[PDB]
């Protein structure tokens, strides 16, 4: 039915957290919802199986509220072709690609609104503020993205060691804005956020440039509160996470009004306190 | 076709409003960074006392939102004429009777007196039902302005939450902040206090704090932090107790809406919005 929607998401704590289902009873309990993940049998076949999992987190709570207020049901699945979204040889992968190519009616998760994505999908109003921030060890003297240590790295001996996790909105922005910085940085590409935090804590990296909302959450949970974001939490290119819909979607209007009602009624601040607050 | 009718509102540092010179032109000035200030002629009422006739005259407008307007008009290649909202208000929907009407810039956009709102206009559910908002050109929130040396912890302070006539606080009439306090029943105690004291404009409330006639002013942090950076007798307290953004406003049938939003996103991403911050918002510090 037209009221039962295919929805794609991506694991990224604390926005989307994936757990195993109880083998018995094979049912999702507590604050979790069913979500499925296509898992390959092997690398010499296209055969796979949809493994039943359970999903929770900030964006899952938003989805549950939207489901109730906007009046839809959904079949939630985890993207397996890439991550948030990157255009490769003019073809979008990740959550963006699932929506563009009509495999999902919407994408719900830690999906950053930017200009190039907005050309191929519609975005809801932002429901979580984000941007580009810089994580360092407390006390590191870095003004921001425009710091000369980033812009002209080889003016320093030894040079500053900094990197990102490639293929998302952050790398796209640096590639477009700071060509020399970008080509320098790629030798410090990090395979994921957990690797980057280990490189910082152990002195292999001086700075980690990445999504503000994620970095703020990791800073709040850091053991010893040693890792911080620069500028009392400054953000370049402020934007937000948004729900991605197909261009011209008939769901956008009510989704937007619902999100704005949650914000205006204090419901969003509750989810922030539930999922995003940290000790530090 | 036709030139876009732009409506805006006085609200420093986003929109400055000054008299024209004797010859009808705007005096040449330079920003804090030495660049010429771009100014546009904006017509609007000089008299603003409630319940009086509105005499419109050409005036000079400039600031963060005017720079943004000029950028949008260059990018999308439209012409425009700017005017100041006749009733001086941002816009709320009020009961008359069982009918409801929009006032402020909201009312002008919906009636066709304007085609686009370019102003520090807060995106909220109430307005979004009626008009199209761009993605936010500025992320900010609400905070509280007080006279330096006034001690309150923020929105949960007992002098706000258990109020009396000894400590008066308020916001601007017919504004998004008025809507916010009226909507939430958990704020009803504060709303009933503020309703007795709300001001016709942000400038008047800020001056009232300076003059010890208003003890706290609840308003947009993008404005209040700017004032506190410029006037050392004023401070904010409690940091943001609620987050929101400003957006460009258009009718739902506007042919411009897609490209306005893409232009806003592009400007955040290429540093243009940060340039505007450095020019208009973040350059003093006490
Ligand atoms: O910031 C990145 O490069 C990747 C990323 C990280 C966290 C949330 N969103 C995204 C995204 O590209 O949408």
């Amino acid at each position: 039915d037209d009221n039962h929607l295919s929805i794609v998401t991506l694991e990224e704590a604390p926005f989307v957290i994936v757990e195993d289902i109880d083998p018995l009873t094979e049912t999702c309990v507590r604050n979790t919802v069913p979500c499925r993940k296509f898992v390959k049998i092997n690398n010499s076949t296209n055969e796979g199986m949809n493994v039943k999992k359970c999903c929770k987190g900030f964006c899952i709570d938003i989805l549950k509220k939207l489901s109730r207020t906007v009046k839809f049901t959904y079949d939630l699945y985890l993207v397996t072709n890439g991550k948030h979204g990157k255009k490769v040889n003019n073809v979008w992968n990740g959550m963006i690609g699932e929506v563009v190519y009509q495999r999902a009616v919407m994408a719900v998760g830690s999906l950053t609104i930017n200009e190039e994505r907005s050309e191929v999908v519609d975005f809801s109003v932002p429901f979580v503020e984000t941007g580009i921030s810089v994580m360092v060890s407390r006390g590191t003297q870095v003004t921001g993205l425009s710091d000369k240590k980033f812009q002209r790295p080889h003016d320093y001996s030894p040079p500053f060691r900094f990197g990102t996790v490639p293929n998302g909105s952050t790398e796209r922005n640096i590639r477009n804005n700071y060509p020399y910085m970008h080509q320098y940085m790629t030798r410090f590409n990090q395979r994921g956020v957990e690797d980057a935090l280990v490189s910082l804590k152990t002195g292999k990296l001086d700075a980690f440039i990445y999504d503000a909302a994620v970095l703020n959450y990791k800073a709040g949970r850091d053991e010893g509160c040693k890792l911080v974001t620069i500028g009392s939490g400054y953000i370049f290119a402020t934007t937000g996470y948004g729900i991605a819909l197909q261009k011209g979607s008939p769901w956008k209007r009510q989704i937007d009004l619902a999100l704005l009602q949650f914000v205006g009624d204090g419901e969003m601040e509750e989810l922030e306190t539930l999922w995003l607050t940290g000790i530090c | 076709s036709t030139r876009l009718k732009i409506v805006t509102i006085h609200q420093e540092p986003f929109v400055y409003v000054k008299p024209t010179m004797s010859d009808g032109t705007c005096k040449e000035e330079f920003t804090v960074n030495g660049d010429p200030v771009k100014k546009v002629i904006c017509t609007g009422p000089n008299d603003t006392s409630p319940g009086s006739p509105r005499h419109t005259v050409p005036q000079c407008c400039y600031g963060f939102c005017i720079d943004l307007l000029i950028k949008l008009a260059r990018t999308m290649n439209f012409t425009y004429e700017v005017h100041l909202v006749a009733d001086g208000k941002f816009g709320t929907q009020e009961r008359v009777s069982n009918k409801k009407e929009w006032n402020g810039m909201m009312g002008e956009l919906l009636s066709g007196q304007a085609d686009m709102i370019v102003a520090p206009l807060t995106i909220n559910n109430e307005r979004a039902q009626y008009i199209e908002f761009s993605k936010p050109f500025k992320y900010q929130g609400l905070t509280i302005l007080v006279k330096k040396g006034t001690r309150i912890t923020g929105i949960n302070d007992p002098r706000l939450r258990n109020p009396s006539d000894k400590f008066i606080y308020a916001t601007v009439k017919q504004s998004s902040v008025d809507i916010y306090f009226r909507r939430q029943v958990e704020l009803s105690t504060m709303y009933r206090h503020m309703e007795k004291h709300n001001y016709e404009s942000a400038a008047e409330a800020i001056q009232a704090v300076r003059d010890n006639k208003l003890h706290a002013f609840i308003w947009d942090s993008a404005v209040l932090e700017f004032e506190a950076s410029q006037k050392c007798d004023l401070v904010t307290t409690g940091e943001l107790f609620f987050r929101s953004g400003f957006g460009i406003g258009m009718r739902k049938d506007s042919p411009w809406k897609q490209n306005v939003s893409l232009s806003i996103l592009k400007s955040h991403e290429n540093g243009f919005m940060e340039d505007l911050d450095k020019t208009w918002v973040r350059y003093q510090e006490c």
